[PDB]
């Protein structure tokens, strides 16, 4: 039919509506949200026994 | 509908071998660690004994041993209390707690509603201090209660109960674990402290709020209660 | 060093445990069958006999089968047949008389070769099921098997026809010595079907258990 | 002549040369062929095998059986090097007496055990005991060792070290006119596990047959892996039992006096006392390694 | 229609244009100039032995502590991963379950599978049980995939190619996604629960706005079905395992693909993906039996885990970040630090 080829089509339209940033630009943003929050991630930094929840 | 209902009670001549029941509707019976608390007529709450779900784990107070037997019938949904050389000591009300224990649960939430009971003629001490003090309506009231050993464990929990007897009612749940608040207790009822001193605090008291407060430690058995403090006015 | 709650939270997870060890030595009890066929192949005629996934609890000398008919599951096969990775025995159901066009034979063929050659059902038996004898019957005295398969050198005789298939099927088996399959004709019988699953379902567990011992 | 007084009893006790000249090649080469085929079965069953389902347990247990036998093995071969001359001292003798009597019950027992299994699995194949779990088949192999300790510690509580001249001996089958105990459960530990297994194996044939089941090439190969874990029971526990049979005969006969008709006959039962070893050594190419598993 | 079928493959190349135009610099360029993280070696710390089967989802509680697990022996257990303990058994009345869900406030937890029904049960009862709440049903296919948005909203992907958003007070279905051409595998929800993400089995994902209902962006370029899929901690990106034996990460602002996770020694597909707290580290469960710990921006094995001894099937981080459950398989969960 072509109900389903008209709505793939509204579908693709409105997929191009959409605006996109630079690629480099979210990968700069990736990798600041990873640098500001490696402080906090005991599965990067192994974190002491002591507070380590599981001993086991 | 969680009821509890308690029966047996009534008058025992000393020596006597008179048993306790109580029939529990409303919620899976088997799956709960039941207990037996008394109190004396002008005395606080003293437990009495505990059985473990799957009867696995029972433990009984220095008072009763070997003359009390806690048991179950889980098919039936009964505990029993078989109540042997009875003297004039034991005299009281005895109330038929249930007490579910699994990380994050509420112990100790539910109360029965009591057998009297008259018979003719290293254990942590926790302190509660004052035992009356009149209060108003909208005011802000902080009771405290002292224990004998730290109650915070290597865990990180610190098993202490906050429990409040209404005039002629059975005690409710306040706050369990020092600091968590029990299901149906209004947000206005707070309990805070550190080993060893502990503190609930009533903000905007109001009416239906009287009664008497009771401290109790699950740290170790025989648990333990305080003396309680009178709300008045 | 446990505390009186975390003593009591330990006792409840023990329970926990001993009860999970009864349910699991309860359900190994049972014969699970993956029942699986081409629609009108006749899956309902032997259901019969004893929105999603259905299941079908039957008793036979005191064995507990459960057959689970995953037949109106309309999506990709691939993506949920190796939940059945571990069933006794697949139960393949084939209509005889559907080999006169709409080709459904051949759906059968390729359905049970798909089947057969799994990686999954590598080990497990199929019990092959060939239904609707009488109509096989019916039709073979009127049309001949040449339209289904060109390449047949037989007469319009039920039993020559019928093994001819038979043998067709049989030959879809890739695996031959890891894996057997067990065929019966069917047709809304007397109740012989049961017994057969019950036969077939006892071989395999016998095949099963000398593995364990490891002899095989 | 030969005769001696050990615990008040007349006991024909002998010196041989072809007890040391016949008896350590033997001994060494099931030495040998021990660990061998015994260690491997032990490391693939510690390091592989993560199943561990309730039938590896008791060939597990055979294996420990075979494997600590095997262990008390060299202690006997310097026995026999010198014409029964232990140097060891009274405890070890002790101790490799109760363990060679003790391994010998307790390969039997879980041989035995293998075949009632495998019996069950096949004969009765919806049997919850084919479905017994890893705790329950643990507790039937301490059970069972158990069994097996309880028969066998009178070894120990007797401090052996006989004396002969200058010889200290240590034979627990010494030959002499009474019932310690110790040649009547020689005699059952062979012959009740072998009505037992020859039962259980004709059972798993025939239905294994009458099933027409033995169309398979891996059920044929099944069906002649059982009959030759019969077979080798059979011929490296007969014998043995056979000469101490024929020697209880002699001493019921003759009596004790006059030990000379007491002449080849013990060294013969001592030379098929060595098949009960040879049987430790044929377990691991007959039950494991020969597997299609493992 | 000719003209409808000209009008997509113009709109789908207008698509590939601009996503090149976008693009200047691959994520790896920019990112080799960081320190690699290093070999990340975990040990087991716990392991949970309480299933009887192959294990198929597994869900964290937002304490970091309980976590739900799933298995086709019809069982939903709620562990104390602390301790071992297990705080629930839940009988399921169909074992063929394929997903489970743990609700944010710890109240709910949730079931679905090959019955195509998503059953709610209740864990905080008076009656001291947890008892089914609702089940929902609706879809035509199995359950695949089911995200507690709160105490009373739930989505599920189904096999049947459209995913569901409900209401448990109700038993409706508030707003159905119907943008897919297969079976809908995966589910991730935006941390801010406004967006969610889809992979399904024509090799795609889509992503959805949950207030309304419609997919907002298509990201392509897997060789086969995706199975697992899950939200970058920033929510502006998402990751991607599927069959084609790859890992792929998009961002939704580029709306291109960023990078890919692959090795010549892998080619089996992956089962489940997930971030670390700081979405340096992608884990991602395989089915040769192993977990592999990549850095996420470097595309690098940084390490593996390996202790089951069949296909890893489930895998979490907790909210904390302090520890990583996989569940295979076998009858096994492992909690890994
Ligand atoms: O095998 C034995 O038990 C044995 C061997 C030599 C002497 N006495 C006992």
């Amino acid at each position: 039919s072509i109900a389903q080829a008209r709505k793939l089509v509204e579908q693709l339209k409105m997929e191009a509506n959409i605006d996109r940033i630079k690629v480099s630009k979210a990968a700069a943003d990736l990798m600041a949200y990873c640098e500001a929050h490696a402080k906090e991630d005991p599965l990067l930094t192994p974190v002491p026994a002591s507070e380590n929840p599981f001993r086991e | 509908d969680v009821q509890l209902v308690e029966s047996g009670g009534g008058l025992v001549q000393p020596g006597g071998s008179r048993k306790l029941s109580c029939s529990a509707s409303g919620f899976a019976f088997s799956s709960f660690g039941m207990h037996w608390v008394r109190q004396a007529p002008e005395k606080g709450l003293e437990w009495v004994a505990y059985i473990s779900s799957g009867s696995g784990t029972i433990y009984y107070a220095d008072t009763v041993k070997g003359r009390f037997t806690i048991s179950r019938d889980d098919p039936k949904n009964t505990l029993f209390l078989q109540m042997t050389s009875l003297r004039s000591e034991d005299t009281a009300m005895y109330y038929c707690v249930r007490s579910i224990y699994y990380y994050g649960s509420s112990p100790f939430d539910f109360w029965g509603q009591g057998t009297t009971l008259t018979v003719s003629s290293s254990d942590i001490v926790m302190t509660q201090a004052t035992s009356s003090v009149p209060v108003t309506p909208g005011e802000s009231v902080s009771i405290s209660c002292r224990s004998s050993k730290s109650l915070l464990h290597s865990n990180g929990n610190t098993y202490l109960y906050w429990f409040l007897q209404r005039p002629g009612q059975s005690p409710q749940l306040l706050i369990y674990r020092m600091s968590n608040l029990a299901s149906g207790v209004p947000d206005r009822f707070s309990g805070s402290g550190s080993g060893t001193a502990f503190t609930l605090t009533i903000s905007r008291l109001e009416a239906e709020d009287v009664g008497v407060y009771y401290c109790m430690q699950h740290l170790e058995y025989p648990l333990t209660f305080g003396a309680g403090t009178k709300l008045e006015l | 060093t446990l505390s009186a709650e975390d003593k009591a939270a330990v006792e409840r997870s023990k329970m926990i445990d001993r009860n999970l060890r009864e349910d699991g030595e309860k359900a190994a009890r049972e014969v699970k069958l993956l029942l699986l066929g081409a629609g009108e192949s006749g899956k309902s005629t032997i259901v019969k006999q004893m929105t999603g996934i259905v299941e079908t609890h039957f008793t036979f000398k005191d064995l507990h089968f459960k057959m689970f008919d995953v037949g109106a599951q309309r999506s990709e096969r691939k993506k949920w047949i190796h939940c059945f990775e571990g069933v006794t025995a697949i139960i393949f159901c084939v209509a005889l008389s559907d080999y006169d066009l709409v080709n459904r034979m051949h759906e059968s063929m390729k359905l049970f070769d798909s089947i057969c050659n799994n990686k999954w059902f590598t080990d497990t038996s199929i019990i092959l099921f060939l239904n609707k004898k009488d109509l096989f019957e019916e039709k073979i005295k009127k049309s001949p098997l040449t339209i289904c398969y060109p390449e047949y050198a037989g007469s319009n005789t039920y039993e020559e026809a019928a093994a001819y298939i038979q043998c067709q099927f049989e030959d879809l088996n890739k695996r031959k010595d890891t894996k057997e399959i067990y065929t019966h004709f069917t047709c809304s019988t007397d109740t012989k079907n049961v017994q057969f699953v019950f036969d077939a379902v006892t071989d395999v567990i016998i095949k099963n258990n000398l593995k364990d011992c490891g002899l095989f | 002549d030969h005769f001696l007084e050990i615990d008040k009893k007349n006991c024909c006790v002998f010196r041989d040369d072809f007890i040391v000249k016949v008896l350590p090649p033997v001994l060494g080469l099931e030495f040998i062929f021990g660990l061998l085929g015994n260690g491997l079965a032990l490391w693939i069953f510690c390091f592989h095998l993560k199943s561990w389902k309730s039938s590896r347990i008791f060939l597990f247990n055979l294996a420990v059986a075979d494997f600590l036998l095997i262990i008390c093995l060299p202690f006997l071969m310097d026995n026999y090097v010198r014409r029964w001359d232990w140097k060891f001292g009274d405890i070890p003798c002790r101790l490799m007496l109760f363990m060679l009597a003790m391994n010998r019950q307790g390969s039997i027992i879980f041989l035995t055990v293998v075949a009632v299994d495998r019996y069950f699995r096949v004969v009765h194949p919806h049997h919850a005991l084919n479905k017994i779990s890893n705790r329950t088949a643990a507790i039937i192999s301490c059970l069972l060792w158990g069994i097996t300790i309880g028969l066998t510690v009178h070894l120990l509580k007797k401090k052996m070290p006989i004396q002969n001249g200058g010889a200290n001996l240590c034979s627990s089958f010494s030959i002499c006119h009474t019932f310690q105990w110790h040649e009547a459960m020689f005699l059952l530990e062979f012959f009740l596990p072998l009505g037992i297994i020859l039962f259980c194996s004709a059972r798993i044939i025939w239905s294994l047959r009458q099933r027409q089941m033995d169309r398979h090439a891996k059920i044929k190969r099944a069906i002649t892996f059982i009959m030759v874990v019969a077979i080798v029971f059979v011929i490296c526990f007969l014998p043995s039992v056979v000469v101490r049979i024929r020697i209880f005969w002699l001493l019921h006969t003759s009596g004790t006096q006059n030990c000379e008709v007491y002449r080849s006959v013990d060294l013969a039962f001592f030379i098929t006392l060595s098949f009960t070893y040879m049987n430790s050594m044929l377990d691991p190419v007959v039950y494991y390694f020969s597997s299609p598993s493992f | 229609l000719d003209q409808l079928r000209q009008e997509a493959e113009q709109l789908k190349n207008q698509i590939r244009d601009a996503r090149k135009a976008c693009a200047d610099a691959t994520l790896s360029q920019i990112t080799n100039n960081i320190d690699p993280v290093g070999r990340i070696q975990m040990r087991t710390r716990r392991t949970l032995r309480g299933h009887l089967a192959k294990i198929y989802a597994m869900h964290w509680g937002t304490d970091s502590r309980l976590l739900v697990s799933a298995s086709q022996d019809g069982k939903l257990i709620i562990w104390d991963s602390y301790t071992t303990n297990k705080v629930h058994a839940i009988p399921l009345r169909s074992s063929w379950v394929m997903t489970c869900a743990y609700a944010p406030s710890g109240n709910y937890v949730a079931c679905g599978g090959l019955d195509n029904i998503c059953s709610i049960y209740n864990l905080k009862t008076r009656e001291g049980n947890v008892r089914v709440s609702r089940e929902l049903a609706g879809h035509t296919g199995y359950l695949s995939c089911c995200r507690f948005l709160d105490d009373n909203q739930i989505v599920t992907s189904s096999g049947d190619t459209t995913c569901a958003l409900w209401d448990i007070e109700t038993g409706q279905q508030t707003t159905t996604f119907t943008g897919h051409t297969g079976d809908v595998m995966s589910l991730s929800l935006a941390p801010d629960t406004r967006l969610f993400v889809s992979g399904a089995c024509d090799a795609s994902a889509k992503l959805w706005d949950v207030r309304e209902g419609m997919c907002r962006q298509t990201f392509t370029g897997h060789e086969s079905d995706i199975n697992a899929i899950c939200f970058f901690p920033n929510g502006n990106a998402f990751a991607t395992g599927s069959d084609d034996a790859t890992c792929r990460l998009f961002d939704l602002r580029a709306d291109q693909e960023l990078m890919t996770y692959s090795h010549d020694n892998i080619i089996c597909g992956i089962t489940s993906v997930s971030f670390s707290k700081s979405g340096r580290l992608l884990l991602a469960g395989y089915d040769d039996f192993n977990c592999n710990v990549w850095d996420a921006l470097k595309a690098d094995r940084a390490g593996v885990l390996a202790g089951h001894d069949n296909r890893v099937s489930c895998l979490g981080v907790t909210d904390d970040g302090m520890a990583v459950a996989t569940g295979s398989w076998d009858s096994f969960l492992k909690i890994w630090n």
